[PDB]
């Protein structure tokens, strides 16, 4: 089976600069390579077929080259709409193999997170469950660590988190983490806190509250 | 400019089968082949198989051979992808796509120029369940100099997805709805927050509009400050 | 004086849909010597016998050869409604014919093996109405219309071939499909012989033996 190694796996870039993505096949495939673009929540889009041929409608800022093993997708001057995931694909033999993909994010300045915390609603408490939500709002880069501490005791296995896609306007990320305990276990303890470690923070910041 | 219209989302138990349709809209299949591609949540793209509608000739990735059947009704230009013995690892979005440009070796292999909107298929032992919507009340522990945070907690629902708006679409600024997380119970859960001016907490009404189509569930939750 | 079968013994023999044809007139042949270089697995004839076709004089002798897997023997009969006799190769009806299935021995290295066996499985015209499909059945002593869009060796089994036709060429599409058969350890071939008798021009005679 023809193996496609797409590099790099991800890159950060500003609007207007040169971006190069390489795809390498485990064996010769002539010019049977396709390039695709995909936005979150949408179907992939054909950019380039036959290694270099531009699909009708696709801007000329996208340029594919290469023949045999080494192929390259070059984007000459990045536009806002070009920030997405790009996929390699070989058209030569079965099975039709795709590359691993390249995530192109927007490069901006280091932004500290606004950290907020939400105690469980009374509506949920009377259902038997308690959920505390910690919000990290509008930060960059997306790498961030959140840790829950109940009565200054580090928590583990009872929290889950998700990060939104990069905002197309201010290029930031946001994180939401949910700590979930039972009604009984919740009332057993006093202080609930989430600790946040981020590059834009000089030191780990703690937002907390007491039952009351 | 032919379009590819696929059948709606699918919720299946482990071990069962699913059959997704792919119909040509505003055109025909003509002399073009139709491939199938799936994508698991957070994962990349993967070819499953394809078919030549005119001849009914089908090819498959060896990974799925024995569990997959790709047919095509030429009288209506509708391709089909049947996947049996469904496992949880089959939870993915399934796309159909037209082979618009022949490769150097054949015409059932080539670049996919036209794609369908995709079909979400979820395989789980969990049963369909509407969400419990809890408010994320704004307070001093959610206020930072003129701006206050508030939101909705959409907990314990199945399956994906849920859509949440604020004030019936009127409030869009500063809104962040996070991707759902899969709990150990097999149920999904997400949050939706919005930053608003801290001075409006005494007058402005903020309502969470949570929609869950698979369970026919609509919930409106008014978020008020807690004190 | 003597009929030359040398082009057969050299190079890579084509697939069935691209059969190579030799036409012999005014020469003397030794059929037995040609077959002695091969391992004849099957030898059947129509309106003539194997013994007689190696010992008669004709006005013309036609020899078609191609790479062919021994396993699909029955497919190489017009009695069968297979894709081979429908889309690839079809011998004459109004003339005596013979069909030989042989295997190349290891000591005949001059004949090289193709990458694999392959044949045309489907061959049709797809009209400009995007509905009606017209299968293009191969005629006797002729090639498939789809030999222009089917490569000399099919890359993958069940491959699809499609070519758009100009209004002058009837418009619509020329559409074909090809199958593959894995290559055997020793190269296996098929031979199609067709003879035609005349009145005075019967000069294709068997090579007689003298002291
Ligand atoms: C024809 O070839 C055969 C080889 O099997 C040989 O025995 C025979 O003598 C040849 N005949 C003539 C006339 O050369
Ligand atoms: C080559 O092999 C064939 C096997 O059918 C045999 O009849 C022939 O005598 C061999 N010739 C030589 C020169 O070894």
């Amino acid at each position: 089976d023809i193996q496609l190694t797409q590099s790099p796996s991800s890159l950060s870039a500003s609007v207007g600069d040169r971006v190069t993505i390489t795809c390498r096949a485990s064996q010769g495939i002539r010019n049977d390579l396709g390039w695709y673009q995909q936005k979150p929540g949408k179907a992939p889009k054909l950019l380039i077929y036959a290694a270099s041929s531009l699909q009708s409608g696709v801007p000329s800022r996208f340029s594919g080259s290469g023949s045999g093993t080494d192929f390259t997708l070059t984007i000459s001057s990045l536009q806002p709409e070009d920030f997405a995931t790009y996929y390699c694909q070989q058209l030569n033999s079965y099975p039709l193999t795709f590359g691993g993909g390249t995530k192109v994010e927007i490069k901006r300045t280091v932004a500290a997170p606004s950290v907020f915390i939400f105690p469980p609603s009374d509506e949920q408490l009377k259902s038997g469950t308690a959920s505390v939500v910690c919000l990290l709002n509008n930060f960059y880069p997306r790498e961030a660590k959140v840790q829950w501490k109940v009565d200054n005791a580090l928590q583990s296995g009872n929290s889950q988190e998700s990060v939104t896609e990069q905002d197309s306007k201010d290029s930031t990320y946001s994180l939401s983490s949910t700590l979930t305990l039972s009604k009984a276990d919740y009332e057993k303890h006093k202080v609930y806190a989430c600790e946040v470690t981020h590059q834009g923070l000089s030191s780990p910041v703690t937002k907390s509250f007491n039952r009351g | 400019q032919v379009q590819l219209v696929q059948s709606g989302a699918e919720v299946k138990k482990p071990g069962s089968s699913v059959k997704v349709s792919c119909k040509a809209s505003g055109g025909t299949f003509s002399s073009y082949a139709i491939s199938w591609v799936r994508q698991a949540p957070g994962q990349g793209l993967e070819w499953m198989g394809g078919i030549i509608p005119i001849f009914g000739t089908a090819s498959y990735a060896q990974k799925f051979q024995g569990r997959v059947t790709i047919t095509a009704d030429k009288s209506t230009s509708t391709a089909y992808m049947e996947l049996s013995s469904l496992r949880s690892e089959d939870t993915a979005v399934y796309y159909c796509a037209r082979v618009g440009y022949c490769s150097s070796t054949s015409c059932n292999r080539g670049a996919f120029d036209i794609w369908g909107q995709g079909t979400m298929v979820t395989v789980s032992s969990a049963s369909t369940k509407g969400p419990s919507v809890f408010p994320l009340a704004p307070s001093s522990k959610s206020t930072s100099g003129g701006t206050a945070a508030l939101g909705c907690l959409v907990k314990d629902y199945f399956p994906e997805p849920v859509t949440v708006s604020w004030n019936s679409g009127a409030l869009t600024s500063g809104v962040h709805t996070f991707p759902a997380v899969l709990q150990s119970s097999g149920l999904y859960s997400l949050s939706s927050v919005v930053t608003v001016p801290s001075s409006s907490l005494g007058t402005q009404t903020y309502i969470c509009n949570v929609n869950h189509k698979p369970s026919n569930t609509k919930v409106d939750k008014k978020v008020e400050p807690k004190s | 004086v003597e009929c030359d079968f040398s082009p057969l013994l050299s190079g890579t023999p084509p697939q069935v849909y691209n059969f190579k044809r030799l036409v012999f007139t005014n020469c003397n042949y030794n059929l037995t010597k040609l077959l002695s270089l091969f391992s004849v697995n099957d030898f059947t004839c129509s309106q003539i016998s194997p013994a007689a076709i190696a010992s008669n004089c004709y006005s013309s002798l036609i020899l078609d050869y191609f790479s062919y897997p021994l396993s699909m023997k029955s497919d190489l009969s017009v009695s069968s409604a297979g894709p081979i006799s429908q889309f690839n190769y079809k011998q004459s009806f109004s003339n005596p014919t013979c069909l030989i299935l042989a295997t190349v021995p290891h000591n005949l290295t001059t004949i090289t093996k193709p990458l694999k066996y392959s044949y045309i499985n489907k061959c049709s015209r797809f009209l400009s109405d995007d509905r009606t499909e017209v299968p293009q059945l191969v005629n006797a002593n002729q090639y498939s219309p789809c030999v222009s869009i089917v490569p000399s060796t099919v890359w993958e089994d069940g491959d699809y071939y499609r070519k758009q036709l100009s209004p002058l060429e009837g418009g619509g599409w020329l559409v074909a499909s090809g199958s593959t058969v894995a290559m055997t350890e020793q190269l296996q071939m098929g031979f199609g012989i067709t003879v035609q008798y005349g009145t005075d021009t019967n000069s294709v005679c068997p090579k007689l033996e003298f002291a």
